[PDB]
RNA sequence: UAGUAACGGCGAGUGAAACGGGAAGAGCCCAGCGCCGAAUCGAUCAGUCUUUGGCUGCUUCGAAAUGUGGCGUAUAGGUGUAAGUUUCCAGCAGUGUCGUAUGUCCGAAGUCCUUACGAUUGAGGCCAUAAACCAGAGAGGGUGCGAGCCCCGUUCUGGAUAGCGGCACUGUUGGUUCGCUUGCUCCUUGGAGUCGGGUUGCUUGAAAGUGCAGCCUAAAGUGGGUGAUAAACUUCAUCUAAGGC
RNA sequence: GUGAAAUCGCUGGAGUGGAACCGGAGACAGUUGAU
RNA sequence: ACGUUUCCGACCCGUCUUGAAACACGGAUUGCGGAGUGCUUGUCUACUGCGAGUCAAAGGGUGUUAAAACCUUGCGGCGAAAUGAAAGUAAAGGUCAGUCUCGAAUUGGCCGACGUGGGAUCUGUGUGUGCAGCGCACCACGGCCCUGUGCGUGU
RNA sequence: ACCAUCUAGUAGCUGGUUCCUUCCGAAGUUUCCCUCAGGAUAGCUGGAUCUCAGGCAGUUAUAUUCGGUAAAGCUAAUGAUU
RNA sequence: CAACGUGAAUGCGAGGUCCAAGUGGGCCAUUUUUGGUAAGCAGAACUGGCGCUGUGGGAUGAACCAAACGUGGAGUUAAGGU
RNA sequence: GCCGUUGCGACAAGGUCGUAACGAGUAGGAAGGUCGUGGCGGUUGCGUUGAAGGCUGAGCGU
RNA sequence: AAAGCGUGGCCUAUCGAUCCUUUUAAUCCUGAUUGUUUCAGGUAAGAGGUGUCAGAAAAGUUACCACAGGGAUAACUGGCUU
């Protein structure tokens, strides 16, 4: 949108809105980032300290599929159960989950579980997840 | 779930919640109790976990019809100052006791870690 | 000269890029161009199904794909052997061999065993010479349904299904998940200093 | 995937790949070992045909045993044996079936009345409730600026005709087929100044060396390469380099 | 085709003592309106 | 009204500059052309749709006023979980009542996203104003929970 | 040397930067920089607004405090000096 | 938890967040003040100005005295004058 | 007295009106523009009885 | 003896980032085909130094000279001072 830009309103001011000491000139403080450690080291520290240095162990062509493992919290679970198998899920039967299936391989133990006891299968479950699910009344079950 | 607590309170069993916020659904929420809103925009599931419940939700010409001086009304918003960009405002992140969350192209041992960071390298602010 | 908050710039544009331009306006035109050549090729081939041979079926390498299942390139000679059709045979009734991949595991080998067996029960095979058909050879009212097929042959269903209800047991509920998956990590860990030990003792 | 792993006076900056989803998909041939062992090939001569090239030879020369051809190549392969199963190429003529950025030919309806103009295509009227008329054609251009209806054209998922092609089937000419698969039996199975190592230089995101090359060194045969942090001793996993389409 | 500005010539009017132009306020000439 | 004449006022514009009418620079006159843009990547802001989801890529199917429009995604991007160099681990307590080897113990119910102060509004009740109750967003002061680390024990 | 291209080479420096009204309206100061014709940083300024409906003020009063300059002293310490 | 109820004057609505420009050569004056013989010189303190600002007066003037500005009218004045 | 800004307010209106105070401005920032120019998707019309372009009187708008 | 005092010097100066090297610390983490030991790399705290001390690695000449600017800055006149 031309019609709209601070362009439209500048014409016939000579200076364009940048000024008539300091002017519009180039790269008066250089090009980039150029300078983090000597005449931008104020603005570098205040708004991106760690910047400069290096800290932690370096992996030569890390393996992001090993350490691949979405999670899903304790609290999420019910709503991952379809209508259909909370309606087949009656007198003391728990609906089953498969979190690798639905795309999780942890579950994490944050939030409340649901009356309705359940049967998780998951490969990795933390401590409170499991201790959350089994004082509900349900199980867990470790897949490969 | 925050209309839920408000109308679970003591004496606002029958009030009507009024809010201009979209009132989304929370899969958190087990129980949703009857609810009357008035609200701009519903989402599906809340809309469908409302009615199903017994609720009643509105529009604000309809509550401007039920209550024209907001009789009997519970007045809900949103939170505010949730927003990520809300999370980037304050000191700046490389000042002492700021914790204000700073502009990082990634996440990483390698992306601001190192020097202000940790009294390894430099200092630690 | 960057000023106040921001984001440090990462603009890969310091190369002479203007010689280096590739737009996508020819997209469409793409398109209509490859659903032509495949037109002509079912022309060409009918009534040959238009993808071509028909692929087997693999599960991803790696374990964070393992629970899912693909196209493959073709089917294993222990594949082909167990379905009891000959390398040859497939090359000429239009089956893709995988003369590179073996198998190690029978739930592997059996499903695409079933995928030949069921590919081979919707076969139909026209006379060599139309006037004297042979043995093995598809009837005249098999020959008048033959239609060309388009898109995959045998194409694959991603559907998921959610276990039936059942019961919580004791069994179940008695084992301690957390506990077992730690002294798992645990004994892979320690299993050569243990083994190191053991090997101290005896000479000991 | 990803501005990620990684590189970088770790400064400025630079920076992939596998897995995953798709387009398209097609496989094969040698050397060597082994068997047949010249069974192979070029010119020339003479016949013959559909002759800017083909087929036959006691034609005559020559290439080839320092080995041309046949089988055969990691999925191996071969011998024997039992089962099943068994043609394929190239041309010519015809029969239709279909495409042609291939030529040529062919096409619906007002220059009607009044008016305006230098010139109309401009304005108004043309039985009819629904009406000048055609419209599968109201794209474009030309004509005295303005036009579906004046002309070329346009629409007819256009017709007729000649030629090029591709197909499918019939006939016919020439050549060619002791094979092919699965079970059992016995036998058999491979690239060197190359790989690898040292050093030097360049190069890479490749980090105790990613790729390339110079010089020195220089192999082995379940050997060799690889598994991203170098080295020994160990578990394995995975391919088969130094030949080709 | 059209045919601008700068610049220039003519006819008529008017000004014209070492600048000329310009804003405000009248007058004159002139222009224009009056069921 | 860019005609003439009077009275008052009246220095040449643009620019750098503390300071320009300047003995500072550019400008003889007129016409036409003439300078904050494109794209990639961020951030904030405004608007629109949906909302714990959202957008879907390449691609495929269709479409002949066919580069459009329409349909189409076990999978992908961003978000929903953080923290550590890493191995890894990974966010539910409040209140009441018990046993006790009185401790860095244990058990059971009820409630379940914590407490207090201020809080537009709403509700009840007095007399523009007062009191009381439930309290949004937000602010202040604390409390717990996850991860890393120091000290530090045991069951 | 000349010709073409890299090349619209870079410039913290000089010049220019094209419509009208309305409202608000500065700075030449701090810190760091091979920094001193330049930047980043805070300050000064504009806009968007949002939460509310009494606690603030370039001013006084009361109460309490801080100072070592003018004046005063050297016939009080130090230093001069008739 | 129970009671007590706004405890100097005057004026006045208050507070919060985000995004960003220009500036980072200054100069003048009363008073104080360092270097210098002095300077329309150099360097500082408080405040007000010019820069960014026209208007009446000082014959003339960036800073002096008066007073700050929509566009007009009547009346009265400031500094200054007759 | 008139113009506009700001604050407040009335009225069933992206508007009109009332009311009190206010109106300096470089660099710079915002707002309004039935100010102006050239396209596109639409809409409203004019034109050889004279469009664009060009020269120049009666008016309108700060 | 105790109350107490003590994290260097009675107080106000006496000093050092990133990267790299090096040392100390855990019966620590990693080398991603499985393990053991070397080797290498990490987490934490010091040292090796930038004195231009918020921290480039750095000798001259040009009268053969060049470019962008500067009256922010000198040499001649003019101006104030003498
Ligand atoms: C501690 C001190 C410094 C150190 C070294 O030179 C400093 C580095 C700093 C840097 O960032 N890049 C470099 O190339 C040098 C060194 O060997 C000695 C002089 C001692």
């Amino acid at each position: 949108a031309h019609a709209l830009r601070k362009t439209r309103k500048l014409r016939g001011h000579v200076s364009h809105g940048h000024g008539r000491i300091g002017k519009h000139r180039k790269h008066p403080g250089g090009r980039g980032n150029a300078g983090g450690q000597h005449h931008h080291r104020i603005n570098r520290d205040k708004y991106h300290p760690g910047y400069f240095g290096k800290v932690g162990m370096r992996v030569f062509h890390l393996n992001k599929n090993q350490h691949y493992c979405p999670t899903v919290n304790v609290e999420r679970l019910w709503s991952l159960v379809p209508q259909e198998v909370r309606d087949k899920a009656t007198g003391g039967k728990s609906p089953v989950i498969d979190c690798t299936k639905l795309g999780y391989f942890k579950v994490l133990g944050k939030g409340l579980l649901p009356e309705t006891p359940l049967i998780v299968k998951a490969r990795f479950f933390s401590h409170e997840a499991e201790q959350k699910i089994k004082k509900a009344g349900g199980a867990c079950v470790l897949v490969a | 779930a925050k209309l839920a607590r408000a109308v679970q309170k003591a004496g606002n069993e029958n009030k009507t919640v009024v809010t201009l916020s979209t009132v989304t659904d929370d899969a958190r929420l087990y129980t949703v109790p009857k609810i009357s809103v008035a609200a701009l925009h519903v989402t599906e599931g809340a809309r469908a976990r409302i009615l199903a419940a017994g609720g009643e939700i509105i529009t604000l010409d309809q509550l401007a019809l039920k209550s024209p001086k907001g009789e009997n009304t519970v007045f809900l918003q949103g939170p505010r100052s949730a927003r990520e960009a809300e999370k980037h405002f304050g000191p700046a992140p490389g000042v002492p006791h700021s914790h204000t969350k700073p502009y990082v192209r990634s996440k990483g041992r390698k992306f601001e870690r190192a020097r202000g960071r940790r009294a390894s390298r430099a200092y630690k602010n | 000269a960057p000023r106040g908050n921001q984001m440090l710039g990462n603009a890969h544009f310091r190369k002479h890029w203007h010689k280096r331009i590739k737009t996508w306006f020819d997209q469409p035109a793409r398109k209509l161009r490859r659903r032509q050549n495949r037109q002509a090729k079912a022309v060409e081939i009918a009534p040959r199904p238009v993808a071509g041979l028909l692929r087997s079926v693999v599960r991803c390498p790696q374990k964070r794909y393992n629970t899912k299942t693909r196209l493959g390139r073709g089917f294993s000679l222990q594949e082909l052997k167990a379905a009891g059709i000959s390398q040859a045979q497939a090359r000429t009734i239009g089956i893709a061999v995988d003369v590179r991949r073996t198998n190690k595991t029978a739930e592997g080998l059996k499903a695409n065993a079933d995928r030949l067996k069921e590919y081979k029960a919707k076969l139909i095979l026209f006379p060599k010479k139309a006037s004297a058909p042979k043995k093995g050879d598809s009837s005249a009212e098999e020959l008048k349904v033959a239609a060309q097929l388009r898109g995959d042959v045998l194409p694959l269903s991603h559907t998921i299904t959610f276990d039936e209800p059942r019961q919580v047991t004791d069994a179940e509920r008695k084992v301690e998940i957390f506990r077992l998956l730690r002294k798992e990590r645990a004994d892979k860990k320690y299993r050569g200093k243990r083994e190191k030990r053991a090997r101290e003792a005896a000479e000991e």
